[PDB]
């Protein structure tokens, strides 16, 4: 039973909203409402728009039919859980596209692929698409589309503690990420109609698969500090980032996908609050399952005593904060020149959200102390 | 003659070096050069001990009268010694004339790019700089010892027939000269000094005295570089002169040479321990058919490992005593590589609920602090590895950017004084921060002692900051680096349980 | 006045430093001290260049007649310079008197525990050793530069009312003295020299000459340590004397000071480039109501980054020219971290099948080798980064434990000489092994050139070993370490394809 | 269908040959002949003998019935392939027991478990059992029993190149070792009758599982040089091996299991030749499969042109050689004092086998050159 894509591959009614694909605060939920929750074609349409903008369809002679069929199957694979659904995959794909394509102040540029929304005439800006080969960029985009495939709505710790079959299968080593990559590649290789990489040679296909698997496995938060330390050590080196080195480019792509996977706190207030609501709903479901199983309820997963503000503040200060700081210090953070200083929307939004959470925590503590 | 001052109010090691003359003019005009050298040696030893023991103060009684530090200074020899010990004097040393005493505040030695873990006045390892025997500096000694440790210690080749001259020619000529049964007076040598040849002339009366003094350093240099030959009894122009002596004098000199060589410390990095292979010979000098004197020829073979002229001159402070580091310890150091936050939450809540006045006292004390972190413990002395004092209710450490760290001791006993306990705890905390913690800046720890009355009355029995004075550099500290050093020290002391409020919940969820 | 000798037979960089007087007695009795210092400077520059350029030979014409190396030696000043440059002279330097020339074989500088990547005669960075301005040694300069690079460059605290004296008192007194409009002759200062105060007395005639010479080093020392005040016109006893000058003389002196300060090299590790902030003032001295002279007061503010008195004195050899390293290159080096085997099998088989006499010649040459490895290439010059020579059939490198590495060149052209190509290839191979390869022992490369006749006749046109002579240390090499260094050099040169017979089959099966 | 062990848990007819369990050159093939190839009870009996010698049955209150049932199921799981069969598992278990228990000259000794064949009175010898806790030793023995479970007779490279389902499942990252560990633990947790660790608490069971998984994954040869480099770096450190550190003990156990997995060349001539024959038969089968699939035949796997001597010489000089050298330099190699010098049977056997292979290679090259 092959899950073939709907006959209209391109939806014209979305052509307006896709025009806002060039801004960081993309109204993705409005796109979900426009497309419809039943069909769930958001990821396929967004991926098609991004591939057209890059031109990877003509660069690699990618067949449209196979690409659309496989991405529709990938959309179907995502479960209807509050956070790790196809909406999150679309958001991560849009974020990696934004990070790779949008101008970066002071980034020197060296086949290669450039977005149609980038101005090559200007010499004061650069983009990661001008330093990363097209094959690696396509691998990064595909991995971002596959980063959380078939997510069960549970964390790695819950699966390990409960001795879930997935945990036993992968020997309690990056259970979620390994499962996502394995399921995505099994789906890709299961049907001939999903093979949109038929025009790649044997060596290129192997390299693409390796890059996609590495990028997917980089999304694990258990190894987050390892990646952060490695990236900081590479950047602080006098040599710096070498774009002619395969390992350095792989590390840069892994950092980009890691930053895009937790980009929620770095958005505007409305998107950040909606993503926080989704993730805390998923946490509450996991905590209810833990209570049913008799295990002690994990922190922040108790619906009776929510700690949403504390969770968000800790996540921003410990996970998102250092990662964004390292990415900006490396010089890969998109921004604009102000007249010379650099203005970044992502960093400003992260600071504003962190201040909001600190204010909420202080207000809650004051209210508790009064009572 | 260096003693640890136990009567000082400072929360650090204070070493008393006795009366020291200060001032450039005063020191350059000292009639007794022996006394000046002794004072310089005492100051240098105290500075080395403080550098190796976590920093402290050197207190010296100003011997000369009417001495003003601003008008007179310190002294050229003392400054030269400090420069020899430390690459950057202002980074480690502060000077203060307090009344009749002179205080040298010494920061702890910190590991740097040079790789040195300790400071040494003199490694007493000698090498051959083509013609001279020089004592290896800290970097040279470090390189030599590491190279020997890495390798567990340390025929002819056909060449074109070309008339060339090398050091091997001098070595061969010296070896031939060594095997001569007798020598003729006023004959010129065919060789000169080189990496393997040293030639010295000594008087008969001073020969015995100088054998015990200068022979060890030349023997160490030869055994460390390539071995060689030492010839005593030849003047500057390489003419054979010798020294007049009897057979009994020759036997006594040979015994003295043997004792001096066997006294030399030796460290082995190899499996097979070996002695210093040396051969001493006396060659008669004949002038007009009569015996004039004797020439002493000493052949020192190349040694497998380090040879010391004396024990390495490195010092530290242990058990409140200034002790010179043993050779094994010195070798091991050289060759072997290395608002307001209230934490922990549970302990703070328990202390505030059990004692109501404690919270009010803490609030009153912290109202004057712009930003900092306050860490509570049942006994900070235990966390530093010292003995527990059950009379102390709790201890509090305050780390702020505008002020040096302050340790708050609280007690319920009205008629007992806890000055010594708090001072020792602060001293140990400073030492742990400097050495184990890794803090690389000048740091001092103040103490405040409070009595908690059962009715809630709080009184400040002892305030260290109002009774001691430091250079201004000690009053400004880096809060983030202090917290990092404290975290590292607590982790290495196996006493880090809940001092830092890490997001355990978040890491538990993630699985880290 | 140092030139690369292109007429030498050695396969290494030979630097000719001209006529040099040698011998301890000969050099100590040189009437012209300027000539002796110039010769010492030339030898030191050549040695530094060879140390930084992969090693080589210093060839010096023996100026003095009837000079014997064994009988006379080298010279105290030259040995002191060598000791200053190198911690262990015997590890790097070999001396040989060949006929009328003196050869100093210099090994390449190798990275060691000290962390130094290059050798410097003088970093020209000065610091303040309490009262003196001293040029930072290699380790001190390394630490200073790394500390500044890491940090992108570099109010009052309440204290108990205790009458104390510190360096801040001297600095404040010097600052007050700086702002005085006029001075009185024969009055005593209330301060002395310290980390922020320097006092010098100069004659009127020599003042202009010494401003261009000694002012840069004191300005560098002040800008590097903490800033300070320099006072010119005060005698030893701190009495105000001054120097007599006119207004035009004052203007000329101020212009000279400004030019000297602006000439000083400055390197910035920060984002905001800054100039040396200095203030020059002239204070009149009045005696009995009449103007005696002037006192020059120079206030140098603390600088954010490194200040050089002169360009750093580091040299190397580039494009067959001895060039002093630029400030940027020196800073980058300081602060930025770093039977018989026939391989490859396919190339060896192809060469042996195409040319039958080549195999016989190889067997005849290798019959005298106990154990070693022979590596064949189409052109070893290309693998080292040089231009290809199409006339050369192939090259062979032989690495054996009992002999130094030998490069075998084979050619089919009877009437052409390939001495220069082979010599350049051997020189480049030695340099790559020493620097890129990481070989830390003395190494020399010999060359053998053969003509392969179409009928199979082989003749040895050129044999380097029989025409040049080295110290014995160069004739014994470590085969395993040589192979490791060659592997590392080939990997870093992107020319490692099949030189080493690794078990690709086994690794392919495993997946490595 | 639970695979229950035969009713007689202990076989008396083997009691004689088990007496030779204290020597390195254990005649394992004679034991296989005595027991019988049909039943395949060799691993269970050897494991029972080793556990009785250690006393882990009484130390951890291990039930005999569950232990025997699970080890019989483990024996059944092993396939009848020429090399990676239950005989290899028994050999590796015997080798790890020999390395851990037999006296080691100069090894200082610090609950703990000692073998019944060790003399504690002598102070000139030590054993790894006196420095490694009993739980870690049991984990090492169980992992050695599980190191190559359900081996398909193919290398990792063959599975990756052919896109086998196991390779896709584990994303081409230690496919064989991950499969072995996952299958062994799934079999252990599938039936209550196989739970011989019921007397362990929750924390101890998790630590035991972690140790077993780490030891099993250490057996991968793709990461062999990584482990060798890490062990050499730890040993060359002035601190040296610290037996009070959990990480150092885990590394020591991993090195022991790695050395035991390739102990074949370190045995006597007959055992080495038999193991070489088995492994080359497996290689020939793999090469025949590669030829059938159309892929190029991998080296040393061509039955038409055997290179057995070259393969053995390369394996000894590159894999077994450096590993044995590092293990001996660490000081953990068993031996005896000769009167003071240390004599090791393992190193002497390895040197003799290497010399034999060099002689065979030289003879073959001379014969080829003559023709
Ligand atoms: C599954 C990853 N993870 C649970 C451990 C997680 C997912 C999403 C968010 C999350 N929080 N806030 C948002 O704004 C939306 C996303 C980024 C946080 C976590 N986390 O580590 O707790
Ligand atoms: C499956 C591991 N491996 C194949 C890559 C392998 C197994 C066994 C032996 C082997 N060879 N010789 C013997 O004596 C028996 C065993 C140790 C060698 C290899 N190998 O890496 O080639
Ligand atoms: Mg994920
Ligand atoms: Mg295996
Ligand atoms: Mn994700
Ligand atoms: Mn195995
Ligand atoms: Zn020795
Ligand atoms: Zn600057």
């Amino acid at each position: 039973k092959p899950i073939l894509a709907p006959e209209p591959l391109v939806m014209d009614n979305l052509d307006s909203i896709m025009e806002q694909l060039n801004t960081w605060n993309f109204p993705i939920f409005d796109l979900v409402e426009n497309i419809g929750r039943k069909c769930g074609r958001i990821l396929s349409q967004v991926s098609y728009r991004l591939f057209e903008d890059m031109g990877l369809f003509e660069a690699f002679k990618i067949p449209i039919r196979e690409f659309m069929n496989y991405f529709h199957a990938l959309e179907i694979g995502y479960r209807d859980i509050p956070y790790h659904n196809r909406i999150h995959a679309t958001d991560v794909l849009h974020a990696v596209w934004y990070l790779t394509t949008q101008p970066i102040p002071g980034l020197s540029t060296v086949g290669y692929v450039f977005s149609k929304t980038y101005n090559v005439t200007d010499d004061k800006y650069g983009c990661l698409s001008g330093n990363i080969p097209a094959l690696e960029l396509m691998a990064l985009y595909v991995a971002a589309a596959m980063h959380d495939y078939d997510h069960p709505g549970r964390t790695n710790a819950f699966l390990v503690a409960t001795s879930a079959p997935q945990a036993v299968l992968y020997n309690d080593r990056s259970v979620l990420e390994n499962h996502h990559a394995a399921a995505a590649w099994n789906l890709f290789m299961s049907r001939p109609e999903y093979n949109f990489l038929i025009n790649l040679d044997h060596v290129e296909f192997k390299h693409f698969r390796f890059l996609v698997i590495e990028a997917i496995l980089a999304t694990d938060l258990k190894k987050h500090f390892d990646f952060v330390a490695k990236f900081n050590g590479k950047v602080n080196d006098d040599v710096g980032i070498d774009w002619t080195n395969e390992n350095d480019r792989l590390l840069v792509c892994q950092m980009c996908i890691k930053l895009a996977d937790i980009n929620g706190p770095a958005k505007c207030k409305e998107l950040h609050l909606q993503w926080t609501d989704g993730i805390v709903n998923e946490f509450y479901e996991q905590g209810d399952e833990e209570a049913s199983l008799g295990l002690p309820i994990s922190p922040f997963m108790d619906r009776s005593a929510p700690q949403l503000a504390n969770l968000q503040e800790s996540f921003i200060s410990h996970i998102v904060g250092p990662l964004c700081n390292s990415y900006d210090s490396a010089g890969l953070m998109p921004g604009k020149w102000v007249e010379r200083k650099i203005y970044c929307q992502i960093t400003q939004h992260l600071l504003q959200n962190h201040k909001m959470w600190k204010k909420v925590i202080e207000e809650e503590q004051r209210l508790a102390g009064i009572e | 003659n260096i003693s640890v001052d136990l009567e000082t109010n400072y929360a650090e090691l204070v070493l008393d070096v006795g009366r020291v003359t200060l001032g450039e003019n005063s020191r350059k005009k000292m009639k007794d050069c022996k006394l000046r050298k002794k004072q310089n040696e005492s100051v240098s030893r105290a500075m080395c001990a403080l550098l190796n023991s976590g920093g402290g103060v050197i207190k010296a009684e100003i011997e000369n009268e009417d001495y003003s530090y601003t008008k007179d200074g310190i002294g050229l020899d003392l400054e030269n010694s400090f420069s020899n010990i430390l690459l950057f004097v202002p980074e480690y040393l502060d000077f203060m004339q307090n009344g009749n005493y002179f205080l040298i505040f010494v920061k702890s030695w910190s590991l740097n790019t040079s790789g040195l873990r300790i400071t040494t006045l003199s490694s007493n390892l000698y090498k051959r700089d083509i013609t001279s025997a020089k004592v290896m500096n800290a970097t040279a000694a470090l390189e030599f010892l590491k190279d020997m440790k890495k390798t567990r210690g340390r025929l002819l080749a056909k060449r074109p027939c070309v008339d060339i001259q090398e050091e091997n020619n001098m070595k061969a000529l010296a070896g031939v000269f060594f095997d001569r049964t007798e020598l003729d007076r006023k004959e010129k040598l065919t060789f000169t000094e080189s990496t393997h040849v040293e030639i010295k002339n000594f008087s008969t009366e001073k020969l015995l005295q100088r054998i015990k003094e200068i022979l060890p350093q030349y023997v160490s240099a030869f055994a460390n570089t390539d071995g060689g030959y030492l010839f005593i009894g030849l003047n500057e122009d390489k003419e054979i002169i010798g020294f007049k002596a009897e057979m009994s004098d020759l036997d006594d000199l040979e015994r003295e040479i043997e004792k001096s060589i066997r006294k030399m410390p030796v460290h082995h990095f190899c499996m097979e321990k070996k002695k210093i292979n040396y051969s001493c010979k006396f060659l008669g000098v004949y002038d007009k058919g009569s015996l004039c004197g004797y020439v002493c020829a000493l052949r020192v073979e190349r040694f497998c490992c380090a040879v010391f002229a004396k024990e390495p001159d490195s010092w530290h402070v242990k058990d409140n005593r200034v002790m010179q580091l043993t050779r094994k310890e010195w070798i091991q150091f050289m060759v072997e590589a290395e608002r307001i936050t209230y934490t922990p939450e549970n302990l703070c809540r328990k202390l505030f609920l059990q004692h109501e006045g404690l919270k009010q006292l803490i609030c009153e004390e912290m109202d004057s602090v712009r930003k900092g972190s306050l860490i509570f413990s049942r006994s900070w002395s235990v966390d530093l590895g010292l003995q527990e004092n059950h009379k102390v209710l709790c201890d509090a450490l305050l780390i702020s950017q505008d002020s040096p760290p302050v340790l708050y001791t609280f007690h319920m006993v009205q008629d007992e004084e806890f000055k010594g306990y708090s001072t020792q705890t602060a001293l140990t905390l400073k030492q742990k921060l400097a050495k184990i913690g890794g803090y690389t800046k000048k740091v001092c720890v103040m103490t405040k002692i409070f009595y908690l009355s059962p009715e809630g009355m709080t009184s400040c029995q002892y305030d260290l900051r109002s009774q001691v004075i430091y250079p201004e550099s000690y009053y400004f500290t880096r809060r983030k680096y202090l917290l990092k050093a404290l975290f590292k020290a607590l982790k290495r002391l196996k006493s880090l349980r809940d001092q830092f409020s890490f997001a355990e919940n978040l890491y538990q969820i993630i699985g880290i």
